[PDB]
């Protein structure tokens, strides 16, 4: 999946 | 969530707002199309990662399936970078402030094939903003109700909700600014309206990046490569 | 300016093109829709002179805003008419198209898709007839930030004319600027599908495969 | 003149 799907996910 | 107060809902937003950032702008040499090219999308890449947390601080929105959140966010992302640039632009007539280190006029935006247009776009929008006097707390419901309505007739009455909460929003600080009844719904209309403006711009924006990127002006990095490609 | 809302309601409703007729493969179906498009351009012509407001602009600005405005106006019109066919969209009452027939085009299948999705949205908010025409004006006098207080200022016309007819339709004042703003949002989608179809149009004339008119090559230079 | 331009007079 998508670098965005990803990125989305840490805080 | 649903349950905010119009006075809570600008907190909100007020408190996630991005920071403002620096370009790498080296002084010591003239612009050339990659050199300026170069600037504005490394600029672009850094306030991605920031807009990216802004997003999810924006009521309503990390409630969405991590799905619905890249899509709204891959549909909105040069609309959002746009209106933030008019926004800061906006008490610098004829003149762009991509950065506080990165100020520039139209005629320095010559020096990339096609960019004058946008430019122009751009300016015209931030001149607008400022003869109706847009205010702070105005601008950051604008901003998320880009994020929220862009991608939303493209692939939901939850989203609708939360935009019907911002025009409450919108409609509360004009009340309380002591604008009359109708003032406020004509200048409701007024700025949602330039929000298709800002949706054109962001259009043309996004085919003269992608010409940069076929025509190898400047590399781009993976994020902005996959958000071209949303496209 | 001087007129009511309701003696501005019904001079859009009385200025309304009539509905046009047509006559697949990516040829014969791009053929019977650029025609069509074709013939309802003079139509639009002539109901743009009869926007109240549009024809006390110079020569050279209602130029410009039909340019700029033409497909959306096409756009919004053919969504209006097909409201009540969930899935389709009725080009001509004797072209009747569903969501697959699009494919008979290369890159047209993602704008029926859009087509569909606003007309469903119409159809969710039950978008009546009065309320079309307003956004339809709004459309042509909005969309030429561009290049005017007078324009403006028949924008804010129109906008109360919106809330008028909300507010007659028995609507809270807070459902009213609810309403409002999801119409005009509309509006923004509606922008990005011209957009999008303006550069599909393009790359069919590069391709010189199906033949565009006279006005309607004009149209597609001026987006240049 | 552009073709609009004059559909747009046109009596
Ligand atoms: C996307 C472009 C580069 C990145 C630009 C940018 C870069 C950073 C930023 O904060 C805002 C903008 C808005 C305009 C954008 C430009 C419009 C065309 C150009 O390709
Ligand atoms: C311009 C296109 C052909 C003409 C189409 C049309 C044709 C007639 C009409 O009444 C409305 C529309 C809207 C969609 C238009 C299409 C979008 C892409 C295609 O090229
Ligand atoms: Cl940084």
């Amino acid at each position: 999946h998508k670098i965005l799907h990803r990125l989305l996910q840490d805080s | 969530a649903l349950s905010l107060t119009a006075d809570q809902m600008v907190s909100a937003l007020l408190d996630a707002e991005p920071p403002i950032l620096y370009s790498e702008y080296d002084p010591t040499r003239p612009f050339s199309e990659a050199s300026m090219m170069g600037l504005l999308t490394n600029l672009a890449d850094r306030e991605l990662v920031h807009m990216i947390n802004w997003a999810k601080r924006v009521p309503g929105f990390v409630d969405l399936t991590l799905h619905d959140q890249v899509h709204l966010l891959e549909c909105a992302w040069l609309e959002i970078l746009m209106i933030g640039l008019v926004w800061r632009s906006m008490e610098h007539p004829g003149k762009l402030l991509f950065a506080p280190n990165l100020l520039l006029d139209r005629n320095q935006g010559k020096c990339v094939e096609g960019m004058v247009e946008i430019f122009d776009m751009l300016l015209a929008t931030s001149s607008r903003f400022r003869m109706m006097n847009l205010q702070g707390e105005e601008f950051v419901c604008l901003k998320s109700i880009i994020l929220l309505n862009s991608g939303v007739y493209t692939f939901k009455d939850h989203i609708h909700r939360v935009l019907d909460k911002i025009t409450d929003t919108l409609i509360h600080l004009m009340a309380k600014a002591g604008l009359t009844l109708q003032q406020q719904h004509q200048r409701l209309a007024q700025l949602l309206l330039i929000l298709s403006h800002i949706r054109h711009m962001s259009n043309k924006g996004m085919e003269h990046l992608y010409s940069m990127k076929c025509k190898n002006v400047v590399p781009l990095s993976d994020l902005l490569l996959e958000m071209l490609d949303a496209h």
